[PDB]
RNA sequence: GUCCCACCCAUACCCCGCCCUCAGGGUAGAAACGAUGCCCUGAGGAGUAGGCGGCCGUGGAGGUCAGUGACGAAGCCUAGG
RNA sequence: AGACUAAUCGAACCAUCUAGUAGCUGGUUACCGCCGAAGUUUCCCUCAGGAUAGCAGUGUCGACCUUCAGUUUUAUGAGGU
RNA sequence: CCGGGACCGAGGACCGCGCUCUGCAAGGAUGCUGGCGUAAUGGUCACCAGCGACCCGUCUUGAAACACGGACCAAGGAGUCAAGGUUUUGCGCGAGUGUUUGGGUGUAAAACCCGCACGCGUAAUGAAAGUGAACGUAGGUGAGAGCUUCGGCGCAUCAUCGA
RNA sequence: AGAGACCGAUAGCGCACAAGUAGAGUGAUCGAAAGAUGAAAAGCACUUUGAAAAGAGGGUUAAAUAGCACGUGAAAUUGUUGAAAGGGAAGCGCUUGUGACCAGACUUGCGCCCGGCGGAUCAUCCGGUGUUCUCACCGGUGCACUCCGCCGGGCUCAGGCCA
């Protein structure tokens, strides 16, 4: 015997993709080079990255970007792991240099429009193998549909499941001390 | 491009019409492929640089891969027969394949392949005769 | 696909995964909204608050197009000209015309403001408006009118 | 020929883990099979009865699917087949299908003594 | 006789398809590790001069 | 009843060999690799109800081995391997 | 006499509704590997049964913050066996 | 500091730490010699011998039970399908997304092409008439991966005070 | 009338066959089992034993190990022959012994030297061709001490099992 609480515990972390796109492999194959022989933190970050599954590659935005290429980051790179969208709000585009997996059509075209270019994880291990003069950029993880349903109780201000809304689909009793109680 | 080795050997890892998959290993009938297994550096329909061995009448048979024509596979060939001498040929094969820094790495199984196909086209001497050990006492009779 | 799901799995195994001493009878509890008030309470307590008991008048022989008028907000305003003409607009080399929008023939009724806009006149038609609607576009040097 | 030099053969077991109570009843092949019972005496492990297969009687990974001369078995059916096995002569050994003919199989056998590839079951 | 006999699936997605098999048909070696006997051909991107 | 020597044996403790699980490292100016591979180091292994992973068989469908066969396919018997 | 009405009577026989419902008995089909319980809280015409919390598994993400502890010490409070 | 006995030999060019330093007992066994080359070593099956060993499945706190089912063999024999939800994994497009009710065409129940409407999403809140989201570089404070001209800038998220 | 990622004689309609038939009930009604010799009957002339049925011969056929109880012919259960055990059960696990039977490995390879024999040109050179554009091939030139096989002798090295 040897009294122990834990025994053949496993890891918490994914450690290989588990999609089986080709390219993907490829670029996994490159990452786990660079961040095996390469002092750069940024390296092994973008790495653990590649793995993540999509809901925790939030889309950002256009927006999101000039909000963050304000205060001395005008002449930084970004780096975003994920896909890149136009936001529609936003009218005039400053000029940046993007590093992303995947931009859309419409997100490309304003880009090259203003004026920046549109990278590849590739070229940008090409260019900056280090990570030299960038910031890293994530999406809002909270911003699903999904998540507003969690943890639903009392006095949890949380959203339940109703098939419709109306006056006549929940409210009444148990919302209102006009009818019995309130949560 | 979009188009490489490494991306050839992403598509056909799993599954090529090559295949020779069964229990206690996995074989590939290639005609590129030296010493007649599976794996990314003895792959030669993947490489752009691979070589090629074939038994003669007589002799060897020596079949290389031009990199320049890659998309003629009509004209894509380098061959030439060796017919001389065994060292001769083991000389030619290993200048062939590790003077100009064409697959240096293959030179082992190249020249390995072409012993045991010289080897193979002697002449074989016969078997002796088979004995009993139990069944003597029955033949006995 | 059944040839992978957990029932084959099962095979060989007594019970089928449902346990011995809970033997995964036909209808234990009841069928469907069974015992709402009454075993089934703190269920319908922690989740679904609200489900019994009547709230507000009713309405005979509603139809739902008296009640249509579909509303867009002020910052999506200059996304209904062609991307080629906005251009020209937000680059600012005309300096002499001003677009006249019509929100009835891209399928909207009401006219709202939440966002911010440029300094650029315009002109809106539209069946409704809020009160800083107008007050927005009337600072940009435009003028809104009722179209009905 | 022979074969490469290589450490001792040690199986661990040769008997062939048969089935409880399959001695006694001739409906129940001798097949092993796990036993579910709650208070079966296999399952329980008693003193005396039949042992249970386990991971930790496996066999050395370095003479893993080997048979006792050195080689590896190889199922072959004709003979551009016994080709394949020209850069393994030390190492493997040919086994012909069964349903492979009488001309075929001297075929075979023929070009498999050109290459020194053993052949175990010729004698035919 | 109503279970689900035929699927549906995005014409984007056929499109995607059907375009990386044209494109991976103009790759020897895949043509080769087919299964096809093409060690005869000219040009890969095979093309007649409109005999037919 | 009390005290003192020597000796016997558990799936327990110590050392060594082997299997698996988990964890930590090395491997491209590629003479390179079933990179899902190989090499080095350490610890652990009991189990009903139950959960997950990996593999083995049966009837059919697409592709491929330019696969076997009346010189005998499938099936069946066999203290023969 | 609750007797008899085709070996059937305290409500005949044949087909259909009908695969009538069951909180109740019985059974539930190949292998290996890793983890591993509960009979307790609250409500119910509830006590051979359910919902709810607890115990368990799997999938993860953020740290690698250094964080924590069915433990001892020192200082300082409460109790009525 | 000198004797006696038992079990074991993993690894496979050199590299290291050291010593009594033309070398060695220092990061894992080599040297010499004999008999036999076949039933000799080894393996399968049957029997005698030493020790061990209660009948399976099931309900149960407790089954070898004086608790129930089982004479024997062959074939059959039990978590499936549809609609509607939900979370998670892969894939396409993305402020939009969905061709197939229908039309065109065809080597014809396949494949390919087309569009007006429509569904869900982009705005909520009240029983209802109704109204309808920027004081600030879309805010302040304490932590935060990463980057940095070394001063600082600070994603995601958590907490908190405001609009 | 045309089709199938359907079933394949305990399946598929109750019915692949003289099936809503045989059969049961006064009646309304209930309702089965059962496919396959061989390419062609060429379905055994005749002799003998026997009252007969049958047997033994002899015939047809690629086959009668296909004979109208007919393709293939498994298990429960039974007969003969062969081997073995048994003082109120048998069966089973670990480890030797005896008896029957048996798979592997082994039977040499490599190199060097000396001699014999048959040879047929090795290096070199120049002409052409291909190519990784600097290496190769082919055409001719060589001349015994080069190269290349065969045999006999010797030598070294390593190779089965048990100690
Ligand atoms: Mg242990
Ligand atoms: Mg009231
Ligand atoms: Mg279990
Ligand atoms: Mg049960
Ligand atoms: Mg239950
Ligand atoms: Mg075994
Ligand atoms: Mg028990
Ligand atoms: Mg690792
Ligand atoms: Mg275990
Ligand atoms: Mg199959
Ligand atoms: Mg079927
Ligand atoms: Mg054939
Ligand atoms: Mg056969
Ligand atoms: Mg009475
Ligand atoms: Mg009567
Ligand atoms: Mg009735
Ligand atoms: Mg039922
Ligand atoms: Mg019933
Ligand atoms: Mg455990
Ligand atoms: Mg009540
Ligand atoms: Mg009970
Ligand atoms: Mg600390
Ligand atoms: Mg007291
Ligand atoms: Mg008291
Ligand atoms: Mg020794
Ligand atoms: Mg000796
Ligand atoms: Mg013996
Ligand atoms: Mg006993
Ligand atoms: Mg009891
Ligand atoms: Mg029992
Ligand atoms: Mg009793
Ligand atoms: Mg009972
Ligand atoms: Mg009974
Ligand atoms: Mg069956
Ligand atoms: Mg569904
Ligand atoms: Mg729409
Ligand atoms: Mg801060
Ligand atoms: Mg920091
Ligand atoms: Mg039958
Ligand atoms: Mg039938
Ligand atoms: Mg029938
Ligand atoms: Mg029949
Ligand atoms: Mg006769
Ligand atoms: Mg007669
Ligand atoms: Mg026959
Ligand atoms: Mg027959
Ligand atoms: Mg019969
Ligand atoms: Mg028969
Ligand atoms: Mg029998
Ligand atoms: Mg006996
Ligand atoms: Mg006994
Ligand atoms: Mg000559
Ligand atoms: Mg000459
Ligand atoms: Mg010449
Ligand atoms: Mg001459």
């Amino acid at each position: 015997g040897i009294d122990l609480r834990w025994k053949h515990v496993r890891s918490s972390h994914r450690k290989a993709p588990k999609s089986d796109n080709v390219y993907l492999k490829l670029l996994v194959k490159l990452y786990r080079f660079l961040a095996r022989r390469t002092e750069a933190p940024f390296n092994k970050v973008v790495l653990r990255r590649l793995f993540m599954s999509r809901i925790n590659r939030p889309p950002v935005s256009l927006s999101r970007i000039a909000r963050n290429l304000k205060n001395g980051n005008e002449k930084k790179t970004v780096v975003v792991v994920a896909t890149v969208t136009d936001d529609n709000r936003l009218l005039q585009v400053p000029k940046m240099e993007v590093a992303a997996l995947r931009f859309t059509a419409k997100a490309r075209a304003r880009i090259e429009a203003a004026g920046g270019r549109t990278l590849t994880l590739d070229q940008l291990a090409l260019e900056k193998p280090t990570g030299a003069n960038t910031l890293l950029l994530r999406g809002p993880k909270n911003a699903r549909e999904a998540v507003k349903h969690f943890g639903f109780g009392p006095h949890k201000h949380k959203k339940p499941y109703v098939r419709s809304k109306g006056r006549k689909f929940e409210r009444a009793r148990g919302r209102r001390r006009s009818r019995g109680f309130k949560v | 491009s979009n188009v490489s080795a490494d991306l050839i050997w992403e598509v056909s890892r799993n599954y090529n019409s090559f295949l020779v998959k069964q229990r206690t290993g996995t074989f590939s009938r290639d005609a590129l492929n030296l010493t007649n297994q599976h794996s990314r550096k003895h792959a030669g329909f993947v490489n752009d640089k691979a070589l090629g061995i074939v038994p003669a009448e007589k002799g060897v048979k020596v079949i290389a891969k031009k990199v320049k024509a890659a998309n003629k596979p009509a004209s894509s060939l380098y061959t030439v027969t060796y017919k001389s001498t065994a060292r001769k040929a083991y000389k030619a094969i290993a200048s062939q394949a590790a003077k100009h820094g064409y697959r240096a790495d293959l030179r082992q199984a190249a020249v390995a392949r072409a012993s045991a196909i010289l080897r193979s086209q002697r002449p074989v001497k016969p078997e002796p005769p088979k004995k009993l050990r139990g069944a003597a006492a029955r033949r006995a009779a | 696909p059944t040839r992978f799901s957990k029932t084959r799995k099962h095979r060989g195994h007594v019970s089928a995964g449902k346990g011995r001493v809970g033997k995964h009878r036909k209808h234990p509890g009841g069928r469907g909204m069974a015992g709402g008030q009454h075993h089934h309470r703190t269920n319908l307590d922690k989740y679904h608050p609200g489900y019994f008991g009547k709230v507000g008048m009713r309405h005979f022989h509603l139809l739902r197009n008296h009640y249509w008028r579909p509303s867009i907000n002020i910052d999506k305003l200059w996304s209904l000209v062609p991307s080629d003409v906005r251009e020209q607009y937000l680059s600012g080399q005309k300096k002499d015309t001003a677009p006249v929008i019509d929100l009835l023939s891209h399928g909207y009724a009401k006219l709202l403001g939440k966002g911010r806009l440029p300094e650029i006149p315009v002109v809106v038609r539209a069946r409704y408006v809020s009160a800083e609607a107008e007050r927005k576009v009337k600072e940009a040097g435009g003028v809104v009118e009722l179209v009905a | 020929v022979a074969a490469k030099k290589h450490v001792p053969i040690v199986k661990k077991r040769t008997k062939r883990f048969m089935r409880h109570q399959s001695d006694r009843f001739k409906c129940l092949d001798s097949a092993w099979r796990k036993p579910k019972g709650i208070d079966n005496r296999v399952r329980r492990r008693f003193k005396g009865n039949l042992a249970m297969p386990s991971i930790g009687y496996g066999s050395n990974k370095k003479t893993k699917h080997m048979m006792p001369s050195g080689h590896k078995a190889f199922l072959v059916h004709n003979v551009k087949d016994v080709e394949l096995l020209l850069m393994h002569n030390r190492t493997y050994a040919a086994e012909i299908a069964h349903n492979v003919s009488s001309r075929k199989r001297i075929d075979i056998i023929t070009r498999a003594k050109q290459l020194g590839v053993k052949v175990t079951n010729a004698k035919a | 006789i109503w279970r689900k006999w035929h699927v549906k699936i995005n014409q984007g997605q056929k499109r995607f398809a059907t375009a990386s098999a044209l494109a991976a048909s103009a790759v020897a070696p895949l043509l080769m590790a087919r299964g096809h006997q093409v060690s005869t051909v000219p040009e890969v991107p095979l093309v007649v001069d409109s005999a037919a």
